[PDB]
Formats: C-alpha cells, sequence, structure tokens
RNA sequence: GUAGGAUAGUGGCCUACCAUGGUGGUGACGGGUGACGGAGAAUUAGGGUUCGAUUCCGGAGAGGGAGCCUGAGAAACGGCUACCACAUCCAAGGAAGGCAGCAGGCGCGCAAAUUACCCAAUCCUGACACGGGGAGGUAGUGACAAUAAAUAACAAUACCGGGAGUCUGGUAAUUGGAAUGAGUACAAUCUAAAUCCCUUAACGAGGAUCCAUUGGAGGGCAAGUCUGGUGCCAGCAGCCGCGGUAAUUCCAGCUCCAAUAGCGUAAUUUAAGUUGUUGCAGUUAAAAAGCUCGUAGUUGGACUUUGUGUUACUUUGAAGAAAUUAGAGUGCUCAAAGCAAGCCUACGCUCUGUAUACAUUAGCAUGGGAUAACAUUAUAGGAUUUCGGUCCUAUGGGAUCGGAGUAAUGAUUAACAGGGACAGUCGGGGGCAUUCGUAUUUCAUAGUCAGAGGUGAAAUUCUUGGAUUUAUGAAAGACGAACAACUGCGAAAGCAUUUGCCAAGGAUGUUUUCAUUAAUCAAGAACGAAAGUUGGGGGCUCGAAGACGAUCAGAUACCGUCCUAGUCUCAACCAUAAACGAUGCCGACCAGGGAUCGGCGGAUGUUGCUAGGACUCCGCCGGCACCUUAUGAGAAAUCAAAGUUUUUGGGUUCCGGGGGGAGUAUGGUCGCAAGGCUGAAACUUAAAGGAA
C-alpha cells in the first residue's frame, strides 16, 4: 500500500539529493525528506530580559536573537513532536498550522 | 509515429461522440478515410463532413447525429474472402440485423453487405455500428 | 521527438498557404538562380544561401520565384558538394568531439555523445547511399574523416 | 530468516562447495 | 504489448513455444521425466509386498494407515501402498505378489497419508474388494 | 568445372586433373523423440489442443551386417554365400537352421482368443473353364467399442387422496382370469458342411425364487439431523473435512438417491480468457532490462482518373483416391447400419438407384486493381514519327551508328514526421586548469589554574610534566552550510564555492535547407551510486574488523572511548542497488484550474537604474509538478492516465503463469578475486499472496 503521493520525501525531476544530518541524532536523511524548522528567538529568555536590560552598559541597546536551523529525521521529529501523526485526511493538508 | 492515420481519426470520432460533441476534426486527411466516412454516410451514421485544404495533408470537420455507438479500425488489415464474412460478422457486430465491416476490394472500399452483392473480397479496414 | 534525447519540442517554420511571390517582388527567376550560383561559388551551402536571400533580398521562397529548390538549381550548373552539406556538417562536429576527446580521456559525457554523432553520421550516409548521392563504396573512417570535412 | 542474511548465508555455502570441490579438481 | 504485425507470424509462433514451457501441466508430460516413475507410464503395476508397515496419519487427524512396501517386480523400485478398508492388511503376507494402482492424484499424496501415492488393488491375483465383502478367498491354506 | 569410367539411364555415382567453393539467428550443424509418413481419430461456439503401431495409400524390414545368383522384375530371405549372435540333430565323421505368415508355446509384462472348418463368396495365380490359395471367408473365444430391447400388464376388492356426495388417481408376498419371450424343442429354413438368427407344432410365470446390479446418502452433489456398534482407535475422506462416549461422514441394519444391463477405480480433451492469433497478465497480487546506442527482425504520413517492371491479395475455373466427415434417395420390423431397392404379376419393367458439398498450404489458369510490398525516375541510353550511312542475312528482315522534326517535352507536396543550418538565450550537464570559505585536527606562541571528557547514570580515556577553556598564527586533508524551493540540468548513475578554457545539449524563434532519411529493437556496444579488488599518492574527519568501558540472566549488540581497512585522489578492474514513478519506448485522442521554470509575441507605467533590465497584465510553445472532479478505469488503494477494452486489434521491445525447493545444482561464459550473466530437476505443499 502506497501511503503517500510524494513518497515521503519532495523530489521531481531528478535522481539523487545529497543528504543532511539530523541535529539530534546524526542519522543521515534526504535534504528534501528531512523536516527543517527555522528558530528566531531572544538569545536572552524572556525570564531574564528584565535583569539583562536593568544591568545594561547602554542608554541603548537591542538585544540579538538567536537564529537556528533545524533538520530533523522523521524519528526525531515524532519523537521530538515536532510533528505529529495525522488522520489519512489530514496528510494532505500541506499549510502550516496556526 | 503515427502509423494508422485511419486509426487516429475514427478514434477521435468516437471519443468525441462519446462526449456528446457535434463537431469534429481528424488530421492528417486520406482518401482511405474519406472514403470510410462516405459509407459512414451513406448509411446515416454520420451528418456532413467537410475537407479543409491546407497544401500539406489536409483537414476533415465531421458533423456528428448521435447515431453513432462505436467505429474502429481492424490490424492488420487481414484478407477477407467472400466465404470468411460471416464469421467476421459473427465477432465485429452487435447482431445480425446491423452495423457494418469497411472492406477495401479491388472494386473499391465498400461495407460487407455491399460486398456480398458483387461477390468481391478484399481486406478488412474496420467497422461501425 | 527527438532522435537521440526526449525532446518533444515542435518549433519549425509555417510556410504559407501562397505558393506564389508577392506583387512587390520584382526579381525574376534569371536573375535569382544567377545568385544563387554565384553564392555557391563562394562556398556558401544551400541552407545559408536561402538566409541571405530571406534576409537581404525579400525571397521568401526561393521556389515560388524559380519553381525549383536550391539545391536542385545548384546540381545543374554542376555546383551541388560531393558530400551533402547536412552530412557534411556532422562529420564536422564527430571530428570537433574527436579532436576534444584526445586530450579529454575522462570526459565520459563527450564519449557518449560521439557514439550518438557518429550512429547518426551513418544513418544519413546509408540512406544517401541507397538513393545514390554518394559513390557506392563511399564510408566514413574516424582515422581519414578530418580531411574530408574542413 | 531476513532475505538479506540468507543471501549472505547461500553465499558463504556457496564459497566452501566452491573450495571443496576444487580441493580434488 | 503483444506483436500484431501481418509479417509477425515467426515472432508470435515461437514466443509461444517458449512460454509453454513455464505451464506446469505442459512441462510435466513434455520434459521426459515421467518414465523415470515407479510405473514408468503405466497406469498399474504388480510387485512383492516386502514388509507391512504403518504410517502415523499427519495432522490434525491423528491414526496409524496400514501401508505395504512393494518392490516392483518390472524395474525393482520400492514403494509405498496404502491398504484400504477395514482389516484389510490381514489379507496381505510378506513376500505375496501385489497389483498397485494411483492413488487418484496423478502421483501426488492424497488424504493425511504422508508422502503415499499408491495403493493396493489385488493381492495374491484377488481383489481386496472381493476379499473385503467376502466373495473370494486368498488361494491357499 | 573439363575429360572419362560405370549405370537401364541423369548426376561427384566413381576416377584423373582443375577451381575454392557449399550451408547457416529466415536456426545450418549437432542432440532428443516411449518418431514410420499420410488418408485420418478424439474433443471441438469460433479459433484450437491432443493423437495417428493397426485393415486404404506410400515407405521400410525379415535375428544383426554384408555379398550375390536366377530372372522382365529381388540386393528376395516360407532363395543362396560368408561372418557374428542364438540354437537343433548326430552312430561325434558330419548335417540342417530363421513364425515381425496362420494357429500354438515360452518369456516379458497392467495388457491381448482356436495348434478349428472351407475354397461356397471376394479375388489372385499356373500349361489352366477343372489345380492351388492360414490371401480371404466360416465357426469357436470375446462386457474393446456400438445398436435395439425383457425383468411385467390389466381388472376387481381392501386401504389412501383429489376434483356429505360421487367421479378420477395412488398403494398391498390380497383375489382373479388374460398376455408373452428367456428357455426347451418336431420341423423347415439357414450354410461349402455345420452353427446362430428369422419362421414355427408341442412345452414354458405368481413371492411370475424366471429373485438387477454398481456406486452413494455433511458440503461440492441427487439422497437420513433413523437405529445398533466403535470412541482421535479402527477407519473414512479426490478437495473441504469426519472420528477424543449422545458420529447426518467410520463398521452394520433399515430406509432413501443416481445410473441401470450395466456401474466403480487407476494417459489425454473439455472446463482453461490458468498459454490468451481470435483472447490473458506485468504501480501494490508472479511479472518493465539500471540507462542509452545499435544490426537483423517487425512496423512505417500524405499525394497520381474523378464526374509488356516484379509480387501479395481477391474472384471464377481446372485438377484433384477411396474409406471416413457433412449430405440426397431408400420402412434392413426400428436402430447402429447397409447400398440397397421399387413397380406391377410378365417369361417383365423403372435407360432403376448407387446424388452432391467439403477438401489448409504450395502449384496451374481467367477476371478485378482498392489496399500493401519491392523495383524504378534528371547529363533521360526517354517517348514519338521521318530521312540516311554501315554490316549481316532470306523468299524484305535483323543489327548498329547518325541527321532533322514532333511535344505543355520530362522533377507531387514540404507531415503540429525526422535530420541539418542559423539567431538570441538558458542550465548545480561534462572535462581541464584555477580562486575562495568557515569548521575540524595537529602544531607554534601567549594567558590562566583543576579538573576536562562522556552518559539515563557511569567508566574506559586526558590532566599541575598544565588537560579542558581563551587569543593569535601556521600546516594538513576533507567538506562546500545558510541561500536551497513539491526549483533547475543530465540517457541513467548523477550534478551545488569563484573565474577562464574546451567540446556538447534541450527548448524557443525561423516565409532557411534536405525530402521519409523514421519508430522499436535478437546479436553486438558505451555509461553505470555505494561497497569491493590491484598498485601509486594522500591520510583531517568519520570508521567495518579489532580492543576496551558500560548495560544485561547472558550482550560477540544497541550507548561510550580508542582505532585497522576504508573514507579522498590517479591508473586499471568490478557491473551490482527499494539502480523506484516498484509504472519500457514512439504516436493520436479525451475535463477544469491556478502556480512555477526556459524561450518568444503583445500591452502598460513605475524605477537612488544602464532601447533594454527589474516588476505588472494577456497569450503561445516546451518542461518538473500540484489541485478539483468522473462522463472513465480499477480487486480496491488509487490513476487526468494506470482513461479512450467481451462495444476486446495504432506500432514495437522486454517479461510473468499457485507456494516452495531456488537464483540452488550442473554445464557454459566473463572476472585477479569478490562474484556477475545464463540456469534446472528430484522432491515438497493447499494454500502463499494483494486491497480493503
Ligand atoms: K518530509
Ligand atoms: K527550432
Ligand atoms: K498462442
Ligand atoms: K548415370
Ligand atoms: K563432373
Ligand atoms: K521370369
Ligand atoms: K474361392
Ligand atoms: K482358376
Ligand atoms: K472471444
Ligand atoms: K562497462
Ligand atoms: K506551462
Ligand atoms: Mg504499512
Ligand atoms: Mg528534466
Ligand atoms: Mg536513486
Ligand atoms: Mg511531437
Ligand atoms: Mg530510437
Ligand atoms: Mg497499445
Ligand atoms: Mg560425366
Ligand atoms: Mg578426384
Ligand atoms: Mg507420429
Ligand atoms: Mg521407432
Ligand atoms: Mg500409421
Ligand atoms: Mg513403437
Ligand atoms: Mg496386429
Ligand atoms: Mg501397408
Ligand atoms: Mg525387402
Ligand atoms: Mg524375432
Ligand atoms: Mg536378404
Ligand atoms: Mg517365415
Ligand atoms: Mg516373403
Ligand atoms: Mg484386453
Ligand atoms: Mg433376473
Ligand atoms: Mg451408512
Ligand atoms: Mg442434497
Ligand atoms: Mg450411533
Ligand atoms: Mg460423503
Ligand atoms: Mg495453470
Ligand atoms: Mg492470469
Ligand atoms: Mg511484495
Ligand atoms: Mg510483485
Ligand atoms: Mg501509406
Ligand atoms: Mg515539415
Ligand atoms: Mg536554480
Ligand atoms: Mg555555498
Ligand atoms: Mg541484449
Ligand atoms: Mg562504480
Ligand atoms: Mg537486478
Ligand atoms: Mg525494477
Ligand atoms: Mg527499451
Ligand atoms: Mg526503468
Ligand atoms: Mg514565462
Ligand atoms: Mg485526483
Ligand atoms: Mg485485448
Ligand atoms: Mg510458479
Ligand atoms: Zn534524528
Amino acid at each position: 500500500t502506497f501511503k503517500r503521493r510524494n513518497g515521503g520525501r519532495n523530489k521531481h525531476g531528478r535522481g539523487h539529493v545529497k543528504f543532511i544530518r539530523c541535529s539530534n541524532c546524526g542519522k543521515c536523511c534526504p535534504k528534501d525528506k528531512a523536516i527543517k524548522r527555522f528558530l528566531v528567538r531572544n538569545i536572552v529568555e524572556q525570564a531574564a530580559v528584565r535583569d539583562v536590560q536593568e544591568a545594561c552598559a547602554f542608554e541603548l541597546y537591542t538585544l540579538p536573537k538567536l537564529y537556528l536551523k533545524m533538520q530533523y529525521c522523521v524519528s526525531c521529529a515524532i519523537h521530538s513532536k515536532v510533528v505529529r501523526v495525522r488522520s489519512r485526511t489530514d496528510r494532505r493538508v500541506r499549510e502550516p498550522p496556526q | 509515429v503515427r502509423v494508422s492515420v485511419l486509426n487516429d481519426a475514427l478514434k477521435s470520432m468516437y471519443n468525441a461522440e462519446k462526449a456528446g460533441k457535434a463537431q469534429v476534426e481528424l488530421r492528417p486527411s486520406s482518401k482511405v478515410i474519406i472514403k470510410f466516412l462516405i459509407v459512414m454516410q451513406k448509411h446515416g451514421y454520420i451528418g456532413d463532413f467537410q475537407y479543409v485544404d491546407d497544401h500539406r495533408v489536409g483537414k476533415i470537420v465531421v458533423e456528428l447525429n448521435g447515431r453513432l455507438n462505436k467505429c474502429g479500425v481492424i490490424s492488420p488489415r487481414f484478407d477477407v474472402g467472400v466465404a470468411t464474412i460471416e464469421g467476421w460478422t459473427a465477432r465485429l457486430l452487435p447482431s445480425r440485423q446491423f452495423g457494418y465491416i469497411v472492406l477495401t476490394t479491388s472494386a473499391g472500399i465498400m461495407d460487407h453487405e455491399e460486398a456480398r452483392r458483387k461477390n468481391v473480397g478484399g481486406k478488412v479496414l474496420g467497422f461501425f455500428y | 521527438g527527438r532522435m537521440h534525447s526526449r525532446g518533444k519540442g515542435i518549433s519549425a517554420s509555417a510556410l504559407p498557404y501562397k505558393r506564389t511571390p508577392p506583387s512587390w517582388l520584382k526579381i525574376s527567376a534569371p536573375d535569382v538562380e544567377d545568385n544563387i550560383c554565384k553564392f555557391a561559388k563562394k562556398g556558401l551551402t544551400p541552407s545559408q544561401i536561402g538566409v541571405i536571400l530571406r534576409d537581404s533580398h525579400g525571397i521568401a521562397q526561393v521556389k515560388s520565384v524559380t519553381g525549383s529548390k536550391i539545391l536542385r538549381i545548384l546540381k545543374a550548373h554542376g555546383l551541388a558538394p560531393e558530400i551533402p552539406e547536412d552530412l557534411y556538417h556532422l562529420i564536422k562536429k564527430a571530428v570537433a568531439i574527436r579532436k576534444h576527446l584526445e586530450r579529454n580521456r575522462k570526459d565520459k559525457d563527450s564519449k557518449f555523445r560521439l557514439i550518438l554523432v557518429e550512429s547518426r553520421i551513418h544513418r544519413l550516409a546509408r540512406y544517401y547511399k541507397k538513393t545514390k548521392k554518394l559513390p557506392p563504396v563511399w564510408k566514413y573512417e574516424s582515422t581519414t574523416a578530418s580531411t574530408l570535412v574542413a | 530468516m531476513r532475505a538479506k542474511w540468507k543471501k549472505k548465508r547461500m553465499r558463504r555455502l556457496k564459497r566452501k562447495r566452491r573450495k571443496m570441490r576444487q580441493r580434488s579438481k | 504489448g503483444k506483436t500484431r504485425g501481418m509479417g509477425a507470424g515467426r515472432k508470435l509462433k515461437s514466443h509461444r513455444r517458449r512460454q509453454r514451457w513455464a505451464d506446469k501441466s505442459y512441462k510435466k508430460s513434455h520434459l521426459g521425466n515421467e518414465w523415470k516413475k515407479p510405473f514408468a507410464g503405466s497406469s498399474h503395476a504388480k510387485g512383492i509386498v516386502l514388509e507391512k508397515i504403518g504410517i502415523e496419519a499427519k495432522q490434525p487427524n491423528s491414526a496409524i494407515r496400514k501401508c505395504a512396501r512393494v518392490q516392483l517386480i518390472k524395474n525393482g523400485k520400492k514403494i509405498a501402498a496404502f491398504v484400504p478398508n477395514d482389516g484389510c492388511l490381514n489379507y496381505i503376507e510378506e513376500n505375496d505378489e501385489v497389483l498397485i494402482a494411483g492413488f487418484g492424484r496423478k502421483g501426488h499424496a492424497v488424504g493425511d497419508i504422508p508422502g503415499v501415492r499408491f495403493k493396493v488393488v489385488k493381492v495374491s491375483g484377488v481383489s481386496l474388494l472381493a476379499l473385503f465383502k467376502e466373495k473370494k478367498e486368498k488361494p491357499r491354506s
């Protein structure tokens, strides 16, 4: 039984795609199959912004942000709850959630 | 590549008829296609068809009237003597009362009923009913 | 589609329904054939003779003015090349690939394309021998091909 | 048994025959 | 798909010739291995009873099927022949002439009897059916 | 091939001499056949599958070979000679042998009859009207096979139904008279003589013992949830199953069912559209070659008259053994059959009948010329008259070389086939050289001081000889992040830092050119991830094997630490992957929709820009895809192709036929090896498998 029209990856009109290494376990996974999430958050957690802002040595200073691109294998994405098992009808929804 | 222009012409008409179209274009044209249409026209299975000259091979637009159930070629074009016409009709036609097998004989392209009257054999082109 | 690929392009010329020359074309058939012979003696081929006539003389189709194709006109004046133009260009391409391939032994892509070009040469040469446009014993030889063309 | 390992088992078995037959030639 | 050309008579005929071998029924008759069977293409065969044996019935049944090892007189091959009906093994003695037949599935095993494809029809020139129904008696004693 | 020899005669049939040919993927050569060929036989909607030792025809043989005489005819065997193999008689010195003729015997086997009578029929043969004929016929044996057809009919009672009543129908080893051949037998007939049949005097039926059998009764599959016995035993059961103490299935009785003088059991046809030409399959059930090229093969656009080039095809006809098959005629009592008969009543008749069709393919001959194949075409060696020259030859003809005419003088078109040229492009396509990037590791310098590492927790391990950590710098080798996508290029494998060089390519554009040059492909070729092999270079990282630390009942594992081959490169091999879209290629047609990549056409007004670029809108061609939908398809999942399929046929290649055994054994071939390619059988099994 064929579960997905895309076969679980995103590859059309090409033979080979070089793999990436899972950010969690290091497993090799084709880049077009890996679950990718681009996390942008303040380098200082919200629980410490007040303290760090009070101790600032500059009248004005914008706290930088932390940019991290996370690439998971399927096993880690499911285990870490980055993605969840969806019903047969909901599997086709490709739009990101709210 | 294009092997049988007759098959393309008859397949196009059959698909158009099932979709309920009134007209259909056949390209390329040939004198075999035109003579096959005339046999269908004489028995009231198609309406008026028109040949367009394009200086290369021509095109045909055929008016459909909803009476054509199916029309197809027989490939390869087997030899059919007069005595073997009965077996072919028992194979290709819905019944012993309507439907025509088109033959190419030395006397010209004609349906199997005319071939029996003239007692001439030939080769199968196609059929319709 | 293409003989030696998966291409399915259809781009091509579309000849007009009017086979006669336009009313604004005043050049006569003897004048046109004089130019065709004049260009052939300069080394031009039938393909690039018609391009000049279309682009610089307003002659869309030579057959409409003269009633004969360019190659037929050249043959009537003994100017048709011994090797047909299209076969000549395939040999020239095969020579170019082989010359490139002698310095690039690891260019396996070129080695693949050389096979396709030479097989195209042999299919066209076979046809020309059947129609007697080439000598009956004519044969394509990689060793001596470069002497024929260029 | 996994087909890959059954294939591996047969190849080992063929080497011994190949060696158990060339021993006497 | 199929080759259709009017001049493709040779290819169609030769293709079918090769593909008929893929059919098990066709290959069983045209291989020639039937002559190597104990009957060697015969319907029946006479033999000598070597010993009276019992075979454990195959699961899920549970019984002792009474058979007899027989050596065929015409080629000297040894086979196991099932002895049908109740108490018919008592009518068979060792070193006795028995007519053997197939078991009904053309060389295949039948029922729950493991690896048995023959049955005993006659013993000492008398049918087991006649002895079972007390129609006749074995010629001795 | 030439000349001979031999033969009834042709011929390497044989000899001498000469030449180097002959056959072959359109399968030669060789091998297998439990292979004599055909007419035919079985089964068959059609197509087909299987069989064909045997009475007709042809061939071949007489235990195995060889040789030969006689003769018109024999390489004869109920003729001879020899050898070999068997075997008979003998007074042992010799002699005689050929049943695959008829009968008979032995042997072999699952498997097959009398050592009978006769030339009367059919016909054959001799000197012959007459003899002879185990050819042939007759009888015996004969459940090979085939045909017809008994084993009861009727009435009245008793009993039981249907349309109180009474008509009709059904049961009984009840009661009655009738019928009749199986049998038996005077006779006649039959026959060569007998025998059987047919005919017929007498005799011949009541439980009409003048006694019907063979297989079944759970399902398939017609017929019992009866009774007794047995208790997973014995047994049954083709398959599914039954039997373990209440057996519809075993062993019995009863009853019932099927066929019935027959029925049961143990190669082949049907069923099988499970061999598929008609007519099957290959996304997931068994099955698309990893990819492309490529010869043979197979298949190939349109166009020429409508209103002595060669073939296929079609029409008609001729020729074609009978028997069999189909079929006309005919009351053997019917029938299977047979080829007879019929008509009237005379010295006979219907000339009595003994038709006709079918009969592949190849060959022969007429008519037709659509469709299709091959061949052919432009320095016409062209057609066509006419006028000469020359040569050869008859009672003019032929050959050859010329002149001058006549004529519309003589070339289909340019495929939304293909090839080639050209134009501006486009691309992470390929090769060579070259630029750069952080990181990692190592090393150097400097700083600092107790841990650092790693894990679920730990330990192996490193560390005051300064580890880990921080800064700077150097070296090495690998890798090429982010950008990066339901995007691009490539035949596939695969391809991602810059710039240059080299050849190649798709698409688009084109009033350029050639003019069918094409599609798909046995054989044969090029390329083909990773791992692996050989040698050289390199050797950061990671890391099979190995070692160690943990975990654990054990842990040769998973987790941790160290590390060999390897990982990178060059030269040379290997040729395999879930090499996947698990979907071969070319062509046509058949819904809608937006987005996107390349090229081009049109429209339009903005840019911290140099007509153009960037963007916006409309459209065309080509490409990777996606979304909705069924009027489609499908076992469904699902698919805009996997659609246009029992309303079945566009072209072509590969490939499957229940599950295993098994991609195994063996042989061949390739490879240094690892292995690759090719590839069984015995045997085993009633399921395995797909989708939901
Ligand atoms: K994914
Ligand atoms: K183009
Ligand atoms: K077939
Ligand atoms: K001769
Ligand atoms: K000779
Ligand atoms: K004589
Ligand atoms: K006689
Ligand atoms: K006589
Ligand atoms: K059918
Ligand atoms: K290779
Ligand atoms: K598009
Ligand atoms: Mg699953
Ligand atoms: Mg592509
Ligand atoms: Mg791949
Ligand atoms: Mg196309
Ligand atoms: Mg091709
Ligand atoms: Mg098809
Ligand atoms: Mg001679
Ligand atoms: Mg000689
Ligand atoms: Mg035979
Ligand atoms: Mg034989
Ligand atoms: Mg025979
Ligand atoms: Mg025999
Ligand atoms: Mg016989
Ligand atoms: Mg004979
Ligand atoms: Mg003889
Ligand atoms: Mg003998
Ligand atoms: Mg002899
Ligand atoms: Mg004899
Ligand atoms: Mg004789
Ligand atoms: Mg018998
Ligand atoms: Mg009786
Ligand atoms: Mg019973
Ligand atoms: Mg029933
Ligand atoms: Mg009981
Ligand atoms: Mg039963
Ligand atoms: Mg089958
Ligand atoms: Mg099937
Ligand atoms: Mg599977
Ligand atoms: Mg499969
Ligand atoms: Mg054509
Ligand atoms: Mg074109
Ligand atoms: Mg791109
Ligand atoms: Mg980069
Ligand atoms: Mg091949
Ligand atoms: Mg490789
Ligand atoms: Mg493979
Ligand atoms: Mg595959
Ligand atoms: Mg292919
Ligand atoms: Mg493929
Ligand atoms: Mg665009
Ligand atoms: Mg859909
Ligand atoms: Mg079909
Ligand atoms: Mg199988
Ligand atoms: Zn992971």
